[PDB]
């Protein structure tokens, strides 16, 4: 996937992969903790073994696509309304200016 | 707990905390990160600013930059692209801000120049000259002269006229005067590497050093640019008395500053260690010789490049005779009355030279009265610190600390042997002194790999870490003074709006004196601190 | 970033079985939420069964939204998609 | 362009690639014997005109990174002799579907 | 001493029947607490002489095969004996 | 939550009252329906804004704007005229600029008469 | 009044891990801890003012309250101290890297070694868009090695050398750290050495029982030199040495200990008190409760009397012990505990970074591996005439499995009664939970009826497990894409799980000892979830070999080997209740011409099996299906359908009528593709 | 008072989706701000107006629906200096504090303006001048100038009043000012 | 707790949840690995993301910027577990609507 065989064993899972809960989340725990929070790791919330830790709702799956309902109404009714309340008074400060 | 300290707005920040809260102090506002931003990461990119600081893009980024040109505080170099086109990146002008955080000391600077008028409007006339400058970095008597009144005899109204030259004052910033030094060096760098005629392909010495002579001899004439130019110098309009160069901008001229308060210094510690007498005959005599001493300058070339193990050595040999002889030539050898309140006979009375010793001066021409210089300047330094600790911590750790100079990588025995009083309160001084820097340690492992008390623990001076901490000091109320200060703008903020206009209230009248004799305590209690500043900073 | 024109969809129209997942799942939880049924029904009861007889009845008028990776959106309605 | 023979001193390393506008390519003589392009495993990869990866990426509406890389000096990358982000577009000839192809960048 | 908080019961009774181990009064029906959360599996003269005096104090005791909480009787008597100072002045045995 | 514009349309009450005897009316029409607590803004809406018109119309707000442009009102008192301070002798030049002076004894006379034709 | 109160609903993106400041920790702490341990005895049993223990840092037991967040061990989630720690105690989970980010940096004016364009070079490789994760590190590296052949620094003049991370990894005094001047190329001019030679010559002179018998050591980097060293790190190349400064966490400083705070109380369990006077202790607050005894020594110690050498080792030992805290690591190199020693080697001083390491360690197997309520377990037992898609889950489980139910509109009439049957019968509930939310109502005080009479629409009741449910199902050691299966729960009596036997195949269950893992769900779109994707006949078939895995095995095999077997014949009768026992009822039928005639009646199994597929006129499953089974015999090569064959031959059924061949796995074994229910499916 | 450009997200629960959405949604709108007072503009009236619904994103963990539109609804801000009818209230001596009737008791003017010849007698009147004191629930055209809006919610787990989110400020700078029948 | 007696619970084991990956349920882990497992809600800081309780962000104290949230208490757990220890996993939070 990158540039070489690499990976499985934990020394060669650091590759591409860049998300430091699971990279702990399977052997040498400890030191991709502190090396990671050392090195100031920007990391992002993606992967399963991610999503799990911090529980909300899986990226893929079944959660791969959001689910919407649509209101069903016309933008007939989403006019505006008034008796121009400012058009009537307008006209008073547009002389002597 | 409850902030009364408040380590926060303290502890975490070293240096640049100084910066952010200058600039701050001076502007804050769209200006404060630019300069907080560029000293914490350095090399910066316009397009590269508002990738972090979210500051008013392109617009206060133009602003607050073209801000800090006018002032010069940035450092500033464009190139080409690799490519093509041309790239701006930026530095921080040498401390920047450096130049306002003396300021009423710059204005002290006059207090040289006082002579000639005492107490004159001539000395509120230079003020306002020197404050205006200062506000805008780079004026013209033809801007200033300009919005100055055109009915006041040109050579009075603006009465330093020949005396705009002098030492200190101003000169015309050009190209590399504010551009970044430590580059400027390797631009100076090509030309030679650059210019080489395939000449033969052995020994990059041979294409170094020549290179580096160039380097350096061009270098010279580069920063000797600046040093003077005629042609500001010597104008001398029809029916008129030589003037400058009223035409191009001129700037303040930091470095007759630098060797003028460190003068200030001399006058203190050579003033402790003779009489006021022998003292004033030492402080007049400065007066000229400060006119020709870099003792800041100097470095600039070290900066910028690795030094070699020897050619080290072969920068101090420079250094070495360097004032010493054809500024020698400036120095001290017959000076003629200086002033006098003493009277009477003056010869031998000026012969009061020689009663210098000790621990410096005392080198003249065998037979004429002269004072070692460039060798002078270099291990004057080194003595500079002397008294520093005492009421800083204890009496005791003079002795100690002093005996630790002399000696070197003892021991408690050898010390207590040496040293008086009781282990009581020699490991108090000690360990109350090696809480930070000064002894640093030293142990070897004994009988062991190596392990916890079985070795013996040793006693070191390194003052490369010492000279290198008071720093620290920089980071305690040159980093909190100024806030208090602004913290207490909030306070009467509302009144400070009022008030400043104003020219009313019980309290009013008692906090004016609270908060503005207070600002006399935090300001003047600055400028206090930054006289034992003015050293660790620089040399 | 935003809506795709109905005019072109590139998608299977078919259904993602896990459309029939959360279509289902959602539907139902709606359900227990006491929300109007669309399709008659029948004696018996409970969220679940009931959305399959509607799904059956493709009454559901949800659009399930979809997220091409490069953040191009999309929208399916349930009645545009086939079983 | 010029191969080694046996012996790739290191001095040689210490700068190699001098002229930026041109570049260089190194070989070891005994290294080029059979071309691993024609051997059997490696199937044919197709270098890609510039126009024609920005057309690819209009495709597949994919920023840059994010897809298959070569390390730079791969030996088969090497027998295209590619540069910095040039894309290969990788025919695969494999009896499981049949013939087809992806991509990889040079990284 | 908690109260429910609407029957407000004073007294709660301890459901372990169907292993939900849940606490609710006979007033309410309204639970108190859900799955009660449990757990599982130096130098001085006085404490080092409370050392020795523990060794000499158990070591004697257990001599005439006395049972061994009585000791921790006098173990709080002879720190109760320390108190007033009755220790020091006469032999330890 | 999130704000596009704050000072957006100023807004005075001309119908707004009745709108809300509108929106009112779509929701059970007070307690005169006899013959959601929302109602709580009601009877406070209702309750100043009724009152000093009678101690009202439509088209006066048409007949609003006619001679009013006429002035240097801006739109601060040349809304406010709509309900407070009946366009009567120091009430109307309390507020905008030059009421008096510059321009005086036909303007502040004319709201007098105007105001008598609403308020 | 009432100021307007907005909410949305959040989701993480990312996360920064940083290390704290000095101050932000103590920013977030509350207390001090300091003091000693003791747990301050009197008036009770650690009662525990300030100190290690806090009411107002958190609670332990169940009861008092946080002073902080009072609430007690329901609300208070713990909260955080700081301990100040007399002089700066270095750090081992930034050890291996503060070697390095001390590796590029001298010990003189320390200034970043490398420097002028290379340093620029660097950066600007760094901070191009398309630089990544492998390339952070290594470049990172490409950048750290460069500096340990530069000999000597640039604007401070002076040399360096490389720092070796003194001794082994014994641990013990190991975490001192040493470089030195080095390369003296046979005997050079370095001023460094010159004035060093020029330095040891006068204690040489004094104590010369020593120096050279015991030499060669170089020098260190002190912890509280190292802090120093750190400060005058400006700004600038943070990034380059590998931490991004933007004044937030604070700069290469803090990864040295300065303050360490307490851990939350909570995290800090103190075990239960067990009886007694004595309460069974939790460690890591033991560990720091010495960590302020050594602390305040040394701050009382060094502050007046004492010396430099009783000094250190309790120095040095107090990195060892903190070191010690957060890890295991070095863990007794004889080197003895502190106060409350014993000295037999008690071996698991270690508590922490064990807790957060391995199997039962959280991170893996009690986080990712949660263990979860709403379950059962029990053993197996088969039940065929249970359809499959179905587990019997035993009554006498449903009476405490529990469902919840949010109660709406067409449920009332099923609900409101659900009540009235109570815990105790099955076909009821028990926990009952209104629209108002109060907190829950328990079926033990009383009532129901007229309290089933108010049930307003919003309400929530927990049913028990009733007919055809949802739930999934599991076997101990999950083997691949088929550990769990949902079905819809059928209740039946006895005690125990009872699935259809069709289905071991997944779980390979022998039955036997086998115990299974029953769990129901909770919320809804979990079950839809279950039932409708990850459900059985959904997973019919598995994925690896795209074949049914599920099918009949054993006897269901060897039984229609009986039945279809071609020397079988039946009657009216018999096909009649075997038909009729097929499907227990429920079913029309129609029966195919009989096998033979006016020698009587028959039919033969291939028939009657035919209509297990095509029971009815209405069935769906017009099928034709041909294949080799197994134990097949060829035919003479003459024949050229292996259809008539020695032993029966290929299945072949045309129309959803069996042709010829006897059954027997093969097509209604798994174990292929070709296949009666593949085909089917 | 006047208008404003807002927008925000609505909780929907399915049960209205039988009822009209849009009504419902503004039904849900003064749920949420009605009479709530919204800090940094002043205090909203009710709904005027609204638009821009768009199909709305549900989330998984409900399946009620969540609709984020914007709208331009009623809030109350007139302007700086300003008369306007109004009583004292509760007071004691020094300002007032003015109320419209069942509006919000916020308003309370200092004593700056205020006629400087007055005289307080802790008995009915406020201040009486050379012209008189004024009523409690009187009609009165006062002067306003300034309101502040406030969070005042640091709530500590240790602390378990002053509300002066939007309260506005004057005097009685001219005749007439207090009491209507100066003027008028 | 832990097994049989004391009282259940049971287990899924990583090996043994990962099982239902591969049907890629969602909510399925949730109510399952969540909703069911530790039912909590941290409460947290936008500015400088770091979990206080009730209405405080404590460390920078304003009781303003907090959002209110559910997440497995097991995670919680785990940062405190870590700052305890000198790090910070701040939590930075961003809306789960407007795309
Ligand atoms: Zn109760
Ligand atoms: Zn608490
Ligand atoms: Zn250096
Ligand atoms: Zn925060």
């Amino acid at each position: 996937y990158k540039g070489e065989v690499l990976g499985i064993t934990r020394f060669g899972l650091s590759k591409m992969r860049d998300s430091v809960l699971q990279l702990a989340s399977f052997e040498k725990t400890t030191d991709h903790l502190f090396d990671a929070a050392f090195y100031m790791k920007k990391d992002a919330v993606e992967g399963v073994s991610e999503c799990i830790i911090l529980g909300q709702t899986m990226s893929i799956g079944t959660g791969s696509f959001k689910v919407v309902k649509g209101t069903n109404i016309s933008e007939k009714d989403l006019v505006p309304k008034r008796c121009l309340f400012e058009s009537l008074s307008n006209e008073a400060a547009l002389k002597a200016n | 707990v409850m902030t009364i300290s408040s380590l926060e707005q303290r502890t975490l920040n070293p240096d640049l905390f100084l910066y952010k809260e200058l600039v701050k102090a001076h502007l804050g506002e769209r200006a404060a990160s630019v300069i907080g931003m560029l000293v914490a990461l350095g090399r910066l990119s316009v397009r590269e600013l508002v990738e972090k600081i979210d500051g008013m893009d392109v617009d206060s980024v133009k602003t607050t930059l073209v801000s800090l040109t006018q002032l010069r505080c940035v450092k500033y170099l464009q190139e080409t692209a690799i490519s093509g086109k041309k790239t701006t990146y930026y530095y921080y002008n040498e401390e920047g801000i450096h130049i306002l955080l003396y300021s009423g000391l710059i204005i002290d600077e006059i207090i040289t120049q006082m002579r000639v008028n005492d107490e004159e409007e001539h000395k509120q006339l230079v003020a306002e000259i020197v404050q205006n400058v200062i506000s805008l970095g780079s004026l013209t008597v033809e801007d200033y002269l300009s919005s100055v009144t055109s009915d006041s005899m040109k050579y009075t109204i603006s009465s330093l006229f020949v005396q705009l030259c002098e030492m200190g004052y101003l000169i015309q910033i050009s190209k590399l005067h504010y551009t970044p030094i430590e580059d400027l060096w390797q631009f100076l760098y090509e030309k030679h590497y650059k210019n080489i005629p395939r000449n033969s392909p052995l020994s990059d010495l041979k294409k170094r050093s020549q290179a580096k002579m160039n380097a350096k001899t061009d270098f010279a004439k580069i920063i000797n640019k600046p040093n003077e130019l005629s042609q500001i110098l010597t104008v001398d309009p029809k029916t008129s008395l030589r003037i400058v160069k009223p035409t191009v901008s001129l700037t303040i001229n930091l470095d007759r500053f630098m060797k003028g308060r460190r003068s200030k210094q001399l006058i203190n510690l050579a003033k402790t260690r003779v009489g006021s007498v022998t003292a004033q005959v030492y402080k007049i005599a400065l007066r000229l010789t400060e006119q020709k001493s870099p003792k800041i300058r100097d470095p600039l070339t070290q900066t910028g490049l690795l030094q070699d193990l020897e050619e080290a050595k072969s920068f101090q040999d420079e250094a070495e005779l360097v004032e010493e002889k054809t500024p020698g030539l400036t120095f001290n050898a017959i000076d003629l009355a200086r002033h006098l309140p003493s009277a009477s006979l003056i010869n031998s009375h000026l012969k009061i030279l020689a009663s210098s010793n000790f621990p410096f001066l005392n080198e003249t021409k065998p037979g004429v009265y002269y004072v070692p210089y460039s060798k002078l300047m270099p291990v004057l330094k080194s003595s500079v610190y002397e008294y520093v600790i005492a009421s800083t911590l204890g009496p005791s750790a003079m002795r100690l600390s002093r005996c630790i100079r002399d000696n070197k990588l003892v021991s408690e025995k050898i010390i207590n042997s040496t040293a008086l009083m009781k282990e009581k309160d020699i490991r108090s001084t000690l360990a109350s002194l090696i809480r930070y820097n000064s002894v640093e340690i030293q142990e070897v492992p004994r009988t062991a790999d190596r392990s916890a008390s079985r070795a013996v623990f040793l006693f070191r001076c390194k003052e490369t870490h010492s000279y290198n901490f008071m720093r620290q000091n920089l980071e305690w109320n040159m980093a909190n003074l100024l806030f208090k200060k602004e913290k207490l703008k909030q306070e009467n903020s509302t009144l400070l709006k009022k008030a400043n206009r104003d020219d009313l209230l019980p309290s009013e009248l008692n906090q004016l004196k609270m908060v503005n004799e207070r600002e006399l305590n935090v300001f003047a209690r600055l400028s206090r601190l930054l006289s034992l500043w003015e050293v660790f900073q620089m040399a | 970033e935003k809506a795709i024109p109905k005019d072109q969809r590139a998608t299977t129209p078919y259904m993602t079985k896990y459309e029939r997942a959360r279509i289902l799942g959602t539907r139902a939880l709606q359900i227990s939420m006491n929300a109007p049924v669309f399709v008659d029904l029948e004696g018996e009861t409970d969220p679940l069964r009931i959305a399959m007889k509607e799904l059956a009845e493709k009454k559901i008028p949800l659009v399930i939204r979809r997220y091409l990776p490069d953040g191009s959106f999309e929208d399916w309605s349930v009645e545009e998609l086939i079983v | 362009i010029f191969v080694y023979q046996n012996n790739i001193t290191p001095s040689a390393m210490k700068l190699v690639p001098s002229i930026p506008p041109a570049t260089i390519e190194t070989f070891n003589e005994a290294a080029l014997v059979v071309n691993i392009t024609h051997h059997e495993l490696v199937p044919k990869h197709i270098r890609l005109s510039s126009d024609e990866k920005r057309e690819l990426l209009k495709r597949y509406r994919l920023k840059e990174s994010q897809l298959p890389r070569i390390q730079r000096a791969d030996p088969v990358a090497l027998y295209l002799g590619l540069k910095r982000g040039e894309v290969v577009k990788i025919i695969r000839k494999s009896e499981t579907s049949g013939r087809y192809a992806s991509y990889r960048i040079c990284m | 001493m908690p109260v429910c908080k609407n029957c407000h019961g004073t007294e709660f009774e301890r459901d372990l029947s169907n292993a939900n181990n849940d606490l609710v009064c006979k007033a309410c029906g309204v639970v108190s607490e859900d799955n009660p959360i449990v757990s599982e599996v130096a130098l001085e003269s006085r404490e080092a002489t409370l050392n020795n005096a523990r060794r000499k104090l158990r070591a004697v005791s257990y001599a005439l095969h006395i049972p061994e909480y009585i000791t921790d009787a006098a173990f709080q008597w002879y720190k109760l004996a320390l108190a007033n100072n009755f220790v020091q002045g006469r032999r330890s045995q | 939550m999130k704000v596009l514009e704050e000072r957006n349309a100023f807004l005075s009450d001309y119908e707004v009252l009745k709108f809300l005897t509108d929106l009112e009316k779509k929701h059970l029409w007070d307690q005169k329906s006899l013959a959601p607590e929302l109602q709580g803004i009601t009877r406070n809406v209702v309750n100043y804004l009724s009152i000093n018109k009678n101690f009202m119309s439509d088209e006066s707000f048409a007949e609003l704007m006619t001679k009013l442009n006429s002035f240097k009102l801006f739109k601060a008192e040349k809304l406010q005229i709509v309900n407070q301070l009946p366009a009567n002798m120091v009430h109307l030049y309390s507020i905008v600029e030059e009421c008096d002076a510059r321009f005086d004894e036909k303007t502040i006379e004319e709201m007098l008469e105007i105001i008598s034709g609403y308020a | 009044k009432e100021v307007v109160v907005s909410e949305t609903p959040k989701r993480i993106k990312g996360l920064e891990f940083s290390a704290l400041s000095a101050a932000d920790i103590v920013a977030q702490s509350e207390v001090e801890v300091s003091t000693r341990d003791l747990f301050d005895l009197e008036k009770d049993r650690a009662p525990k003012a300030n100190g290690a223990l806090d009411p107002k840092m958190g609670v332990s037991s169940s009861s008092l309250e946080c002073a902080t967040c009072h609430g007690n061990l329901a609300s208070c989630h713990g909260h955080f101290g700081h301990l100040k720690l007399a002089l700066p105690v270095f750090h081992i989970g930034y050890f291996k890297a503060t070697i390095q980010i001390l590796q590029g940096i001298c010990k003189n004016c320390s200034a970043i070694l490398l420097s002028e364009t290379d340093k620029r070079q660097f950066l600007h490789e760094l901070r191009r868009p398309g630089v990544d994760n492998l390339r952070r590190m290594g470049i990172l590296k490409k950048i750290l090695d460069q500096c340990k052949k530069q000999r000597r620094c640039l604007h401070c003049g002076a040399l360096n050398g490389v720092v070796k991370k003194a001794a082994a990894g014994a641990g013990s005094a190991a975490l001192k750290i040493i470089h030195d001047t080095f390369r003296w190329v046979g005997k050079k001019s370095a001023p460094e050495k010159d004035i060093w030679v020029g330095e040891w010559k006068e204690v040489l002179a004094h104590n010369p029982e020593l120096e050279r018998y015991v030499k060669r050591c170089m020098d260190d980097l002190n912890p509280l030199k190292t802090l120093n060293l750190f400060k005058q790190i400006k700004s600038a190349d943070c990034e380059l040495l590998g931490i991004d400064a933007t004044v937030p966490s604070g700069r290469p400083e803090t990864y040295i200990w300065r303050y360490l705070p307490a851990p939350p109380v909570c995290i800090r369990p103190s075990v239960m008190m067990q009886d007694s006077p004595a309460s069974n202790e939790d460690d890591l607050t033991v560990k720091l409760t010495e960590i302020v005894w050594t602390s305040s020594l040394i701050k009382a110690g060094l502050d007046k009397g004492i010396s430099i050498n009783n000094m250190m080792e309790h120095w040095d030992y107090l990195q060892l012990t903190v070191a010690m805290y957060i890890n295991s690591d070095s863990v007794n190199p004889a080197m003895l505990p502190g106060s409350s020693n014993g000295g037999g080697k008690v071996k698991p001083i270690r508590g922490f970074c064990q807790r957060l390491k391995g199997k039962q360690g959280r991170f893996r197997g009690n986080l990712s591996g949660k263990r979860v309520d709403f379950s059962g377990r029990t053993v197996i037992s088969p039940d065929p005439n249970l359809s499959i898609d179905e587990v019997a889950v035993p009554d006498r489980v449903a009476k405490v499995l529990t469902y919840p139910e949010k109660v709406t509109r067409y449920n009332r009439h099923k609900l409101q009664e659900l009540i009235v049957n109570g815990p105790n019968v099955h076909p009821g509930a028990n926990y009952l939970l209104k629209r108002n939310e109060d907190a829950r109502r328990n079926l033990r005080y009383g009532d129901r009826m007229k309290l089933a009479k108010n049930l307003q629409i919003g309400d929530v009741v927990e049913r028990h497990l009733e007919d055809g449910d949802v739930v999934l199902f599991n076997r101990q050691p999950s083997l691949h894409r088929l550990s769990i299966l949902s079905h819809y729960a059928k209740i039946r009596p006895w005690r125990t799980f009872r699935l259809n036997e069709c289905v071991c195949t997944p779980y390979n269950a022998d039955f036997d000892g086998d115990e299974m893992n029953l769990h129901v769900p909770q919320t809804e779109e979990a079950r839809a979830e279950a039932i409708n994707l990850m459900g059985v006949k959904n997973n019919l078939l598995t994925p690896k070999s795209g074949e049914p895995i599920i099918a009949a095995t054993q006897d269901f095999i060897t039984g229609s080997y009986l039945i279809s077997h071609k020397d079988s014949f039946y009657d009216r009768a018999t096909l009649t209740q075997l038909l009729s026992m097929m499907s227990d009822g429920i079913e029309h039928f129609d029966i195919p011409p009989p096998a033979i005639m006016k020698p009587y009646y028959l039919w033969t199994g291939k028939q009657v099996f035919s209509l297990l597929i095509k029971p009815n006129h209405n069935s769906p499953v017009v099928i034709n299906l041909d294949a080799k089974n197994k134990v097949f015999v060829p035919p003479k090569s003459k024949s050229l359908p292996n259809e008539m064959s020695q032993n029966d031959g290929f299945v072949i059924i045309r129309g959803s009528q069996i042709l010829s061949g006897v059954m027997d796995k093969s097509v209604l074994g798994d174990g292929k593709k070709h296949s009666v229910f593949y085909t089917i499916l | 008072f006047i208008l404003s450009k807002i927008a925000d997200l609505v909780r929907i629960p399915p049960d209205q989706f039988h009822r009209d959405t849009i009504s419902a949604i503004t039904h849900q709108l003064n749920n949420k701000f009605a009479n709530k007072i919204i800090p940094n503009v002043g205090l909203c009236i009710t709904i005027y107006d609204l638009l821009t619904v768009e199909e709305g994103q549900l989330k998984p963990g409900d399946g009620s629906s969540y609709i984020n539109v914007t709208f331009r609804a009623v809030v109350f801000k007139p302007f700086l200096g300003e008369i306007v009818t109004g009583w004292i209230s509760k007071c004691t001596a020094e300002g007032i504090k003015v109320s419209l009737l069942g509006i919000f008791d916020d308003i309370f003017i200092p004593q700056n303006m205020l006629f400087e010849g007055c005289y307080y007698t802790p008995e009915e009147s406020a201040w009486i001048w050379p012209k008189l004191y004024f009523d409690v629930n009187e009609k009165i055209r006062f002067r306003i100038e300034r309101e502040v809006f406030v969070d005042v919610k640091p709530k500590s787990p240790k602390e378990r009043e002053k509300p002066p989110a939007y309260a506005l400020l004057g005097s009685c700078q001219t005749d007439g000012m207090g009491l209507v029948s100066w003027w008028e | 707790t832990e097994g049989r007696s004391r009282d259940g619970g049971l287990r899924l084991g990583e090996m043994e949840r990962d099982c239902v990956i591969a049907y890629g349920a969602s909510q399925l882990l949730l109510e399952r690995l969540m909703i069911s497992s530790d039912a909590f809600e941290v409460d947290v800081c936008d500015k400088c993301g770091l979990m206080g309780y009730s209405g405080w962000c404590t460390t920078c104290k304003s009781a303003e910027n907090i959002i209110k949230m559910t997440i497995p208490y097991a995670a919680k757990l785990l940062f405190q577990e870590l700052l305890s220890m000198n790090i910070a996993p701040r939590l930075r939070l961003e809306d789960i609507f407007q795309q």
